[PDB]
RNA sequence: CCAGAUCUUAAAGAUCAAAAGGAGCAGGUAUCAAGCACACCUAUAACGGUAGCUCAUAACGCCUUGCUCAACCACACCCC
């Protein structure tokens, strides 16, 4: 987890002239300490877009939107931790996790290297949407489990029945 | 008016619920009765496979759980 | 030409074109850009066509 | 001069659907078919396995398949010839420059 | 003969393109100037307010 | 409906006729059980 | 795309054309929705290695059925 430190001087006050000479009271007032959470999220946004991107300026950049969206998701996840019963925000999160996947499919089709590096940075993984969405139910999961084990057995049996032939024909060839 | 369609439905529903009350336990039999066929056909479905795949026994560690009869 | 596969891709390349794959392994590339629809048609007809006489003969 | 394949498939182009086998690419082909009732052209798809030396095909690739003279298996009659568009890296046949979508990454000049 | 004719067409068209794209580059520099000026102005305003 | 729909569903087929009392044959040979009377 | 059989003949033609294939078209039904190894890789020379393949653009079923007709497909007492 990252941690936008308590003293970090809310974004809109960062680059203005003559800040550090100012006394500790006012510094305390413009610190992340007294901030809303929205501010901390502006910061996280800034930092992430600096680490990850190329050109901090482009909003419309596919990359940019992926990074921004990812910030908001990470937030919905904490809000999800603390409220488990909140259906509304669960909805937002799960729409958004998806849209991020959408634009990731766009990167993966269009600019590969960039997509790659974003997946590296943001810890996002791309799992290709599996064909045939079918609800796996008890009957099917069971019958497949069985079948899988039947296979796993018949290849074993075939293995031994041919292995005794290997042993027999080799022991006849040797002497 | 369209109520006259709804009337039919309303009646047919009512006349059905009444039925399913009198018939309740007869119904209850025949439901479970078919669940015991289900679970069986299910079983045979898999048995068929051992015998089709050449194995004699059912493969190691197979109890073939009962899904349909699941309760409580 | 019912036996010729015709495929179409969208928005891969920033400029529009045709490709052609012949029997030899000859790859034809027809750039269509500010071209008129009619111009594309007639240009294709030129490059791999059949002479009118050919058709009439057949 | 005899090297032949009895299959009409002789040259195709398709997307690369899956990598799941060793040195063999699952490639989906799509041809236009005229639906006789409507009189319209729709995309009928068909999958072809193909063979690969380099095992070079990522999923989503636009790939050129060449018919193989002698079939390998029941299900492999082809060999990947050339990659027409490698996915996510596409170099414009016209100008020979790297591009994404509508935009050049490195322009002329 | 045909293929070479095609080649020629592609060449000439390629050139027309190059000229166009150069034109667009000059246009882009003009725009970039306008953008930078407006951005700078709003930067002034924001800085003022904050201080 | 739309064209993709009319494509996916094919053109409409005219459903085969349900055979009646004579089960498709013109006539039937039969044997009497009980002569009687019905009200209209 | 043709093995083979036959015919003609100064060795190559011709007629049928098995097997094997695939551009596309091809009965009803989805209340038949999953099938259960249906894949590939090694040319090493029958062993090893991967974990696949088919499928809602209808797999796998079930039901009915000769046909697209200068003809074609199938059967020949039943146990394909
Ligand atoms: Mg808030
Ligand atoms: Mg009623
Ligand atoms: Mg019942
Ligand atoms: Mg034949
Ligand atoms: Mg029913
Ligand atoms: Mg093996």
């Amino acid at each position: 987890q990252d941690d936008p430190p308590p003293s970090m001087l809310l974004l809109d006050y960062q680059n203005v002239p003559g800040i550090h000479k100012v006394d500790d009271v006012v510094k305390r007032l413009l610190s992340l300490e007294m901030a809303n959470q929205k501010e901390k999220l502006k910061i996280k946004k800034m930092q992430l877009m600096n680490k990850v991107l190329e050109n901090p300026e482009d909003t419309s950049s596919l990359e940019a939107r992926i990074v921004a969206l990812t910030v908001k998701i990470r937030n919905y996840e904490e809000h999800m931790q603390k409220h488990r019963k909140d259906k509304a925000h669960k909805r937002f999160l799960l729409m958004s996790i998806d849209q991020r996947k959408k634009m990731l499919k766009n990167l993966r089709e269009t600019n590969y290297a960039v997509f790659e590096k974003i997946c590296k940075e943001l810890g996002i993984e791309y799992t290709f949407p599996p064909p045939y969405h079918r609800k796996a139910h008890r009957r099917w999961v069971t019958k497949k489990a069985l079948c899988t084990q039947v296979f796993r057995e018949v290849q074993k049996l075939k293995k031994q029945k041919r292995a005794l032939r290997a042993a027999a024909v080799a022991a006849h060839k040797q002497g | 008016k369209n109520i006259l369609k709804i009337r039919r439905r309303k009646m047919n529903h009512h006349k059905y619920r009444k039925l399913v009350k009198r018939t309740r336990f007869l119904r209850r039999k025949v439901r479970e009765g078919r669940l015991r066929q289900k679970q069986v056909k299910f079983e045979r479905d898999l048995k068929r496979i051992w015998q089709k795949a050449g194995l004699k026994e059912a493969p190691a560690g197979w109890q073939t759980p009962k899904i349909y009869l699941k309760n409580q | 030409n019912p036996w010729v596969q015709i495929t179409m891709f969208k928005n891969m390349t920033p400029s529009p074109f045709l490709r052609f794959y012949l029997d030899s392994g000859e790859q034809v590339l027809v750039d269509v850009e500010s071209k008129s629809n009619k111009e594309i048609v007639e240009h294709i007809r030129k490059i791999l066509g059949k002479n009118e006489e050919t058709l009439e003969k057949e | 001069s005899i090297a032949r394949s009895s299959v009409h498939a002789k040259w195709v182009v398709g997307k690369v659907i899956g990598t799941a086998m060793q040195k063999t690419a699952k490639v989906r082909v799509t041809r236009l078919v005229l639906d006789p009732y409507l009189l319209k052209y729709f995309n009928k798809r068909k999958t072809y396995f193909a063979h690969d030396a380099l095992q070079q095909c990522t999923v989503g690739d636009i790939v050129l398949l060449k018919a193989l003279p002698v079939p390998r298996t029941k299900h492999v009659k082809h060999e990947l010839a050339e990659i027409i568009f490698k996915v996510g890296q596409v170099i414009d046949p016209v100008t020979g420059k790297p591009c994404a979508g509508t935009t050049y990454l490195e322009s002329p000049i | 003969e045909l293929m070479a004719w095609n080649q020629a067409e592609n060449q000439r068209l390629h050139e027309l393109r190059l000229a166009r794209l150069r034109q667009e580059a000059l246009e882009q520099e003009r725009r970039q100037a306008e953008e930078a000026v407006l951005q700078a102005r709003e930067a002034q305003a924001w800085a003022q307010l904050k201080e | 409906a739309t064209l993709n729909q009319m494509h996916r569903l094919g053109p409409p087929k005219h459903p085969p006729g349900k055979m009646g009392p004579t089960a498709g044959r013109p006539q039937l040979k039969g044997v009497v059980l009980r002569t009687f009377i019905r009200k209209p």
